[PDB]
Protein backbone atom coordinates (compact mmCIF):
# COMPACT_ATOMS: atom_id res chain seq x y z
CA UNK A 1 0.00 0.00 0.00
CA UNK A 2 3.40 2.33 0.65
CA UNK A 3 3.51 2.67 -2.76
CA UNK A 4 6.95 4.71 -2.82
CA UNK A 5 10.22 2.38 -2.85
CA UNK A 6 11.33 1.85 -0.50
CA UNK A 7 8.24 1.27 0.98
CA UNK A 8 9.77 1.88 4.91
CA UNK A 9 13.11 4.08 6.25
CA UNK A 10 13.81 3.99 10.18
CA UNK A 11 16.76 5.00 11.35
CA UNK A 12 17.90 1.87 13.17
CA UNK A 13 20.29 3.60 15.61
CA UNK A 14 21.73 7.13 15.98
CA UNK A 15 24.57 9.07 17.81
CA UNK A 16 25.38 12.90 18.20
CA UNK A 17 27.06 12.76 14.52
CA UNK A 18 25.79 9.88 12.61
CA UNK A 19 22.76 8.00 11.72
CA UNK A 20 22.80 4.19 10.32
CA UNK A 21 19.18 4.20 8.38
CA UNK A 22 17.17 1.07 7.26
CA UNK A 23 14.87 0.08 4.53
CA UNK A 24 12.78 -2.75 3.65
CA UNK A 25 14.05 -5.10 0.61
CA UNK A 26 12.34 -4.36 -3.10
CA UNK A 27 10.22 -6.31 -4.85
CA UNK A 28 11.98 -5.80 -8.62
CA UNK A 29 15.74 -5.02 -8.75
CA UNK A 30 17.27 -2.13 -7.77
CA UNK A 31 20.33 -0.84 -9.45
CA UNK A 32 21.37 1.84 -7.05
CA UNK A 33 19.94 4.30 -4.44
CA UNK A 34 20.17 7.91 -4.01
CA UNK A 35 20.72 8.71 -0.56
CA UNK A 36 20.47 12.79 0.16
CA UNK A 37 19.88 14.68 3.64
CA UNK A 38 19.96 17.65 5.20
CA UNK A 39 19.23 20.52 7.72
CA UNK A 40 15.13 20.71 7.49
CA UNK A 41 14.39 24.27 6.19
CA UNK A 42 18.05 24.60 5.86
CA UNK A 43 19.93 27.24 3.66
CA UNK A 44 22.47 25.18 2.89
CA UNK A 45 22.50 22.69 -0.39
CA UNK A 46 21.37 19.09 0.45
CA UNK A 47 24.21 16.40 0.26
CA UNK A 48 24.23 13.34 -0.93
CA UNK A 49 25.57 10.23 -1.92
CA UNK A 50 24.81 6.26 -3.68
CA UNK A 51 24.95 2.98 -2.36
CA UNK A 52 25.01 -0.18 -4.25
CA UNK A 53 21.00 -1.50 -5.40
CA UNK A 54 21.78 -5.14 -2.95
CA UNK A 55 22.39 -2.60 0.04
CA UNK A 56 19.29 -2.63 3.16
CA UNK A 57 21.10 0.09 4.59
CA UNK A 58 23.43 2.96 4.86
CA UNK A 59 24.84 5.21 7.41
CA UNK A 60 24.80 9.28 7.10
CA UNK A 61 28.09 10.85 9.13
CA UNK A 62 28.88 14.33 9.74
CA UNK A 63 26.20 15.34 11.57
CA UNK A 64 25.70 18.01 14.49
CA UNK A 65 23.90 17.63 17.48
CA UNK A 66 20.93 18.16 18.45
CA UNK A 67 19.91 18.96 14.22
CA UNK A 68 16.71 18.43 12.82
CA UNK A 69 17.17 16.28 9.42
CA UNK A 70 15.36 15.62 6.53
CA UNK A 71 16.41 12.16 5.11
CA UNK A 72 15.47 11.32 1.55
CA UNK A 73 16.12 7.85 -0.54
CA UNK A 74 15.26 7.08 -4.03
CA UNK A 75 15.24 3.75 -5.83
CA UNK A 76 16.92 4.07 -9.12
CA UNK A 77 15.86 1.02 -11.35
CA UNK A 78 15.33 0.31 -15.11
CA UNK A 79 11.79 -1.56 -14.06
CA UNK A 80 9.95 1.39 -12.90
CA UNK A 81 9.58 5.52 -11.76
CA UNK A 82 8.34 5.03 -7.96
CA UNK A 83 8.36 8.06 -6.14
CA UNK A 84 11.43 8.25 -2.92
CA UNK A 85 10.54 7.97 0.31
CA UNK A 86 11.60 10.23 3.34
CA UNK A 87 11.83 10.73 7.06
CA UNK A 88 12.81 13.28 9.60
CA UNK A 89 14.94 12.75 12.32
CA UNK A 90 17.15 15.24 15.27
CA UNK A 91 20.71 14.09 16.42
CA UNK B 1 1.93 20.39 -27.28
CA UNK B 2 0.25 16.98 -29.18
CA UNK B 3 -1.99 15.52 -27.35
CA UNK B 4 -1.54 12.17 -25.95
CA UNK B 5 -4.29 10.03 -24.61
CA UNK B 6 -3.82 6.42 -22.57
CA UNK B 7 -6.96 3.84 -22.96
CA UNK B 8 -6.20 1.14 -20.63
CA UNK B 9 -8.34 -2.30 -22.32
CA UNK B 10 -9.85 -4.69 -19.85
CA UNK B 11 -9.35 -5.44 -16.21
CA UNK B 12 -4.73 -5.81 -16.87
CA UNK B 13 -4.92 -2.80 -18.58
CA UNK B 14 -7.43 -1.09 -16.52
CA UNK B 15 -4.94 -2.39 -13.93
CA UNK B 16 -2.36 -0.31 -15.40
CA UNK B 17 -3.76 2.88 -16.10
CA UNK B 18 -5.17 2.76 -12.32
CA UNK B 19 -1.39 2.63 -11.48
CA UNK B 20 -0.52 5.44 -14.12
CA UNK B 21 -3.10 7.75 -12.36
CA UNK B 22 -1.91 7.21 -8.91
CA UNK B 23 1.84 7.52 -9.71
CA UNK B 24 0.68 10.02 -12.28
CA UNK B 25 2.42 10.79 -15.82
CA UNK B 26 2.75 14.36 -16.66
CA UNK B 27 0.34 15.91 -19.82
CA UNK B 28 -1.65 12.95 -21.04
CA UNK B 29 -5.19 11.91 -20.39
CA UNK B 30 -6.44 8.50 -19.42
CA UNK B 31 -9.37 6.18 -19.99
CA UNK B 32 -10.35 3.04 -19.09
CA UNK B 33 -12.33 0.42 -21.59
CA UNK B 34 -13.96 -2.47 -20.31
CA UNK B 35 -16.69 -4.93 -20.19
CA UNK B 36 -16.94 -5.51 -16.88
CA UNK B 37 -19.06 -2.33 -15.56
CA UNK B 38 -18.46 -3.11 -11.77
CA UNK B 39 -14.43 -3.21 -12.62
CA UNK B 40 -14.91 0.22 -14.43
CA UNK B 41 -16.26 1.97 -11.33
CA UNK B 42 -14.37 0.59 -8.02
CA UNK B 43 -11.39 2.67 -8.98
CA UNK B 44 -9.54 6.17 -10.53
CA UNK B 45 -9.07 5.44 -13.84
CA UNK B 46 -9.65 8.49 -15.30
CA UNK B 47 -12.50 8.60 -17.48
CA UNK B 48 -14.48 5.30 -18.07
CA UNK B 49 -15.97 3.85 -21.14
CA UNK B 50 -18.51 1.04 -21.12
CA UNK B 51 -18.07 -1.30 -24.33
CA UNK B 52 -20.86 -4.03 -25.54
CA UNK B 53 -23.64 -3.24 -23.49
CA UNK B 54 -25.72 -5.16 -26.00
CA UNK B 55 -23.74 -8.51 -25.14
CA UNK B 56 -22.30 -8.53 -22.31
CA UNK B 57 -24.63 -6.59 -19.29
CA UNK B 58 -21.91 -5.19 -17.92
CA UNK B 59 -20.70 -8.72 -16.61
CA UNK B 60 -17.93 -9.24 -18.37
CA UNK B 61 -16.17 -11.17 -20.98
CA UNK B 62 -15.76 -14.59 -19.71
CA UNK B 63 -12.40 -14.81 -20.11
CA UNK B 64 -13.12 -15.55 -24.10
CA UNK B 65 -11.51 -12.81 -27.02
CA UNK B 66 -14.78 -13.49 -29.17
CA UNK B 67 -17.19 -11.90 -26.64
CA UNK B 68 -14.71 -8.95 -25.72
CA UNK B 69 -13.89 -8.41 -29.79
CA UNK B 70 -17.88 -8.66 -29.92
CA UNK B 71 -18.81 -6.34 -27.29
CA UNK B 72 -15.80 -3.77 -29.06
CA UNK B 73 -17.87 -3.98 -32.26
CA UNK B 74 -21.15 -2.46 -30.76
CA UNK B 75 -19.98 0.92 -29.14
CA UNK B 76 -17.34 1.78 -31.93
CA UNK B 77 -19.17 5.36 -31.76
CA UNK B 78 -18.29 5.96 -28.04
CA UNK B 79 -14.33 4.86 -28.63
CA UNK B 80 -14.21 7.51 -31.57
CA UNK B 81 -15.90 10.14 -29.40
CA UNK B 82 -13.50 10.36 -26.68
CA UNK B 83 -10.33 9.46 -28.96
CA UNK B 84 -11.14 12.31 -31.12
CA UNK B 85 -8.94 15.33 -30.81
CA UNK B 86 -5.58 12.97 -29.84
CA UNK B 87 -2.54 13.01 -31.37
CA UNK B 88 -0.98 9.88 -30.18
CA UNK B 89 -2.49 7.26 -28.31
CA UNK B 90 -1.19 3.96 -26.05
CA UNK B 91 -3.28 1.15 -25.95
CA UNK B 92 -2.73 -1.00 -22.85
CA UNK B 93 -4.04 -4.14 -22.31
CA UNK B 94 -2.98 -7.99 -20.76
CA UNK B 95 -3.58 -10.35 -23.53
CA UNK B 96 -5.06 -13.32 -22.75
CA UNK B 97 -8.51 -12.33 -20.85
CA UNK B 98 -11.05 -11.82 -22.62
CA UNK B 99 -11.76 -8.22 -22.87
CA UNK B 100 -7.71 -7.40 -23.30
CA UNK B 101 -7.50 -9.65 -25.99
CA UNK B 102 -10.58 -9.25 -27.83
CA UNK B 103 -11.05 -5.69 -27.70
CA UNK B 104 -8.12 -4.11 -28.28
CA UNK B 105 -7.45 -4.92 -31.79
CA UNK B 106 -10.54 -2.72 -32.19
CA UNK B 107 -10.10 0.07 -29.80
CA UNK B 108 -6.80 0.32 -32.08
CA UNK B 109 -8.47 0.25 -35.50
CA UNK B 110 -10.53 2.80 -34.49
CA UNK B 111 -7.79 5.26 -33.32
CA UNK B 112 -6.28 4.27 -36.69
CA UNK B 113 -9.21 5.22 -38.70
CA UNK B 114 -8.59 8.41 -37.34
CA UNK B 115 -5.03 9.00 -38.44
CA UNK B 116 -4.07 8.71 -34.76
CA UNK B 117 -0.55 7.55 -34.41
CA UNK B 118 -1.37 4.21 -32.24
CA UNK B 119 0.95 2.73 -29.97
CA UNK B 120 0.01 -0.64 -28.29
CA UNK B 121 1.64 -1.45 -25.42
CA UNK B 122 0.55 -4.95 -24.06
CA UNK B 123 1.77 -7.73 -21.71
CA UNK B 124 1.91 -11.71 -22.53
CA UNK B 125 0.79 -13.41 -19.64
CA UNK B 126 3.18 -15.73 -17.31
CA UNK B 127 4.14 -19.13 -17.97
CA UNK B 128 2.56 -20.21 -14.40
CA UNK B 129 -1.15 -19.03 -15.91
CA UNK B 130 -1.34 -21.77 -18.52
CA UNK B 131 -0.95 -22.94 -21.98
CA UNK B 132 -4.44 -21.41 -22.63
CA UNK B 133 -3.96 -18.15 -21.62
CA UNK B 134 -0.53 -17.86 -23.44
CA UNK B 135 -2.19 -19.15 -26.53
CA UNK B 136 -5.20 -16.69 -26.23
CA UNK B 137 -2.80 -14.16 -25.84
CA UNK B 138 -0.89 -14.84 -29.48
CA UNK B 139 -3.66 -14.77 -31.23
CA UNK B 140 -4.90 -11.54 -29.93
CA UNK B 141 -1.40 -10.09 -30.15
CA UNK B 142 -1.33 -11.23 -34.21
CA UNK B 143 -5.29 -10.26 -34.15
CA UNK B 144 -3.93 -6.20 -33.04
CA UNK B 145 -1.38 -6.39 -35.27
CA UNK B 146 -3.34 -5.52 -38.07
CA UNK B 147 -5.05 -2.38 -37.08
CA UNK B 148 -1.46 -0.72 -35.07
CA UNK B 149 0.95 2.13 -35.99
CA UNK B 150 3.60 0.31 -33.20
CA UNK B 151 2.82 -3.03 -30.91
CA UNK B 152 5.30 -3.09 -28.21
CA UNK B 153 4.62 -6.67 -25.97
CA UNK B 154 5.77 -6.68 -22.25
CA UNK B 155 6.68 -10.55 -21.72
CA UNK B 156 5.84 -10.97 -17.85
CA UNK B 157 7.85 -14.19 -17.90
CA UNK B 158 11.19 -12.12 -18.95
CA UNK B 159 10.11 -10.03 -15.44
CA UNK B 160 10.29 -13.33 -13.13
CA UNK B 161 14.13 -13.00 -13.50
CA UNK B 162 14.68 -9.51 -11.65
CA UNK B 163 11.36 -10.51 -8.85
CA UNK B 164 12.73 -10.40 -5.58
CA UNK B 165 13.54 -13.28 -3.75
CA UNK B 166 9.97 -14.94 -1.96
CA UNK B 167 7.75 -12.08 -3.34
CA UNK B 168 3.44 -12.02 -3.15
CA UNK B 169 1.59 -12.82 -6.05
CA UNK B 170 0.02 -9.65 -5.77
CA UNK B 171 3.57 -7.58 -5.88
CA UNK B 172 4.80 -9.47 -9.02
CA UNK B 173 1.30 -8.30 -10.42
CA UNK B 174 2.12 -4.79 -9.17
CA UNK B 175 5.76 -5.40 -10.72
CA UNK B 176 4.65 -5.69 -14.21
CA UNK B 177 2.14 -2.74 -13.70
CA UNK B 178 5.10 -0.45 -13.09
CA UNK B 179 6.39 -1.48 -16.42
CA UNK B 180 3.66 -0.40 -18.53
CA UNK B 181 3.60 2.71 -16.70
CA UNK B 182 7.77 3.03 -17.11
CA UNK B 183 7.10 2.46 -21.33
CA UNK B 184 4.41 4.88 -21.53
CA UNK B 185 6.22 7.35 -19.72
CA UNK B 186 9.16 6.97 -21.70
CA UNK B 187 7.92 7.54 -24.95
CA UNK B 188 5.52 10.50 -23.86
CA UNK B 189 8.16 12.18 -21.71
CA UNK B 190 9.77 13.28 -24.93
CA UNK B 191 6.67 15.11 -25.87
CA UNK B 192 5.74 16.25 -22.01
CA UNK B 193 8.72 17.15 -20.18
CA UNK B 194 11.48 17.44 -23.43
CA UNK B 195 14.97 18.80 -22.73
CA UNK B 196 17.07 20.70 -25.35
CA UNK B 197 16.90 18.24 -27.70
CA UNK B 198 13.21 18.27 -27.79
CA UNK B 199 11.96 15.62 -30.24
CA UNK B 200 9.77 16.86 -33.09
CA UNK B 201 6.23 14.86 -32.90
CA UNK B 202 6.90 14.47 -36.67
CA UNK B 203 9.39 12.86 -36.05
CA UNK B 204 8.21 10.10 -33.41
CA UNK B 205 5.86 9.91 -36.19
CA UNK B 206 8.16 9.08 -38.64
CA UNK B 207 9.63 6.55 -36.30
CA UNK B 208 6.64 4.90 -35.06
CA UNK B 209 4.36 4.80 -37.97
CA UNK B 210 3.19 1.91 -39.61
CA UNK B 211 5.94 -0.05 -38.21
CA UNK B 212 4.67 -3.11 -36.83
CA UNK B 213 6.59 -5.04 -34.04
CA UNK B 214 8.40 -3.32 -31.36
CA UNK B 215 10.63 -3.75 -28.04
CA UNK B 216 12.10 -1.26 -25.58
CA UNK B 217 14.69 -1.49 -22.70
CA UNK B 218 16.18 1.16 -20.43
CA UNK B 219 18.78 2.00 -18.40
CA UNK B 220 19.79 4.13 -15.73
CA UNK B 221 22.81 5.21 -13.94
CA UNK B 222 25.07 7.81 -12.04
CA UNK B 223 28.32 9.35 -11.80
CA UNK B 224 31.23 10.04 -14.22
CA UNK B 225 30.37 7.42 -16.08
CA UNK B 226 26.49 7.32 -16.06
CA UNK B 227 26.44 7.88 -19.99
CA UNK B 228 27.69 5.01 -21.33
CA UNK B 229 26.63 2.81 -18.64
CA UNK B 230 22.72 3.61 -18.75
CA UNK B 231 23.24 3.64 -22.73
CA UNK B 232 25.04 0.15 -22.15
CA UNK B 233 22.07 -1.16 -19.57
CA UNK B 234 19.34 -0.37 -21.76
CA UNK B 235 20.73 -2.33 -24.95
CA UNK B 236 21.60 -5.01 -23.01
CA UNK B 237 17.61 -5.40 -21.28
CA UNK B 238 16.48 -8.21 -20.72
CA UNK B 239 13.16 -7.34 -22.83
CA UNK B 240 15.65 -6.42 -25.75
CA UNK B 241 16.87 -9.97 -25.05
CA UNK B 242 15.82 -11.77 -28.31
CA UNK B 243 16.04 -8.86 -30.45
CA UNK B 244 18.99 -8.54 -32.95
CA UNK B 245 19.14 -4.31 -32.99
CA UNK B 246 21.11 -4.13 -36.20
CA UNK B 247 17.41 -5.83 -37.78
CA UNK B 248 14.89 -3.12 -36.37
CA UNK B 249 13.58 -0.65 -39.26
CA UNK B 250 13.88 2.01 -36.44
CA UNK B 251 15.05 3.49 -33.17
CA UNK B 252 13.72 5.82 -30.54
CA UNK B 253 15.89 6.77 -27.71
CA UNK B 254 14.70 8.88 -24.71
CA UNK B 255 17.63 10.51 -22.15
CA UNK B 256 16.18 11.65 -19.59
CA UNK B 257 18.54 14.23 -17.48
CA UNK B 258 18.52 16.97 -15.28
CA UNK B 259 20.32 20.20 -16.66
CA UNK B 260 23.63 19.02 -16.35
CA UNK B 261 23.78 17.04 -19.61
CA UNK B 262 27.38 17.39 -21.30
CA UNK B 263 27.88 17.51 -25.01
CA UNK B 264 30.24 14.33 -24.69
CA UNK B 265 27.48 12.33 -23.24
CA UNK B 266 24.81 13.19 -26.26
CA UNK B 267 27.62 12.26 -28.25
CA UNK B 268 27.92 8.82 -26.38
CA UNK B 269 24.93 7.50 -25.96
CA UNK B 270 23.87 8.10 -29.74
CA UNK B 271 27.38 6.55 -30.92
CA UNK B 272 26.35 3.48 -29.13
CA UNK B 273 23.26 3.53 -30.86
CA UNK B 274 24.42 4.31 -34.10
CA UNK B 275 27.06 1.44 -33.81
CA UNK B 276 24.78 -0.90 -34.12
CA UNK B 277 22.10 -0.14 -35.75
CA UNK B 278 21.34 -0.19 -39.46
CA UNK B 279 21.28 2.10 -42.26
CA UNK B 280 18.12 1.33 -43.52
CA UNK B 281 17.24 2.39 -40.02
CA UNK B 282 15.33 6.06 -39.25
CA UNK B 283 16.89 6.76 -35.67
CA UNK B 284 15.09 9.26 -33.75
CA UNK B 285 17.35 10.58 -30.28
CA UNK B 286 16.20 13.38 -27.79
CA UNK B 287 16.34 14.10 -24.06
CA UNK B 288 13.56 14.72 -21.86
CA UNK B 289 14.17 17.11 -18.52
CA UNK B 290 13.45 15.46 -15.00
CA UNK B 291 14.22 18.17 -12.16
CA UNK B 292 14.57 16.25 -9.15
CA UNK B 293 17.94 14.42 -10.89
CA UNK B 294 21.54 15.53 -10.13
CA UNK B 295 24.67 13.63 -11.61
CA UNK B 296 22.64 10.57 -12.85
CA UNK B 297 20.73 9.54 -16.53
CA UNK B 298 18.01 7.69 -17.65
CA UNK B 299 18.06 6.09 -21.08
CA UNK B 300 14.92 4.62 -22.82
CA UNK B 301 15.25 2.64 -26.06
CA UNK B 302 12.68 1.45 -28.30
CA UNK B 303 13.36 -0.85 -31.53
CA UNK B 304 10.48 -0.36 -34.21
CA UNK B 305 9.83 -2.85 -36.86
CA UNK B 306 11.13 -6.03 -35.80
CA UNK B 307 8.56 -7.87 -37.39
N1 LIG C 1 -0.24 -5.37 -15.29
C1 LIG C 1 -1.21 -6.21 -14.81
N2 LIG C 1 -1.49 -7.33 -15.53
C2 LIG C 1 -2.44 -8.20 -15.12
C3 LIG C 1 -3.17 -7.92 -13.87
N3 LIG C 1 -4.04 -8.93 -13.68
C4 LIG C 1 -3.88 -9.78 -14.73
N4 LIG C 1 -2.92 -9.35 -15.58
C5 LIG C 1 -2.50 -10.03 -16.83
O1 LIG C 1 -3.38 -9.70 -17.90
C6 LIG C 1 -3.85 -10.88 -18.55
C7 LIG C 1 -5.28 -10.66 -19.04
O2 LIG C 1 -6.18 -10.76 -17.94
P1 LIG C 1 -7.37 -9.67 -17.76
O3 LIG C 1 -6.98 -8.34 -18.39
O4 LIG C 1 -7.66 -9.48 -16.29
O5 LIG C 1 -8.62 -10.35 -18.54
P2 LIG C 1 -9.81 -9.40 -19.10
O6 LIG C 1 -10.44 -8.68 -17.93
O7 LIG C 1 -10.86 -10.24 -19.81
O8 LIG C 1 -9.23 -8.38 -20.06
C8 LIG C 1 -3.79 -11.96 -17.48
O9 LIG C 1 -3.70 -13.27 -18.07
C9 LIG C 1 -2.59 -11.53 -16.64
O10 LIG C 1 -1.38 -12.08 -17.17
C10 LIG C 1 -2.81 -6.69 -13.13
O11 LIG C 1 -3.40 -6.41 -12.07
N5 LIG C 1 -1.85 -5.91 -13.65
Amino acid sequence: SVSSVPTKLEVVAATPTSLLISWDAPAVTVSYYRITYGETGGNSPVQEFTVPGSKSTATISGLSPGVDYTITVYARSAYHRRSPISINYRT
Amino acid sequence: MAVIKVIGVGGGGGNAVEHMVRERIEGVEFFAVNTDAQALRKTAVGQTIQIGSGITKGLGAGANPEVGRNAADEDREALRAALDGADMVFIAAGMGGGTGTGAAPVVAEVAKDLGILTVAVVTKPFNFEGKKRMAFAEQGITELSKHVDSLITIPNDKLLKVLGRGISLLDAFGAANDVLKGAVQGIAELITRPGLMNVDFADVRTVMSEMGYAMMGSGVASGEDRAEEAAEMAISSPLLEDIDLSGARGVLVNITAGFDLRLDEFETVGNTIRAFASDNATVVIGTSLDPDMNDELRVTVVATGIG
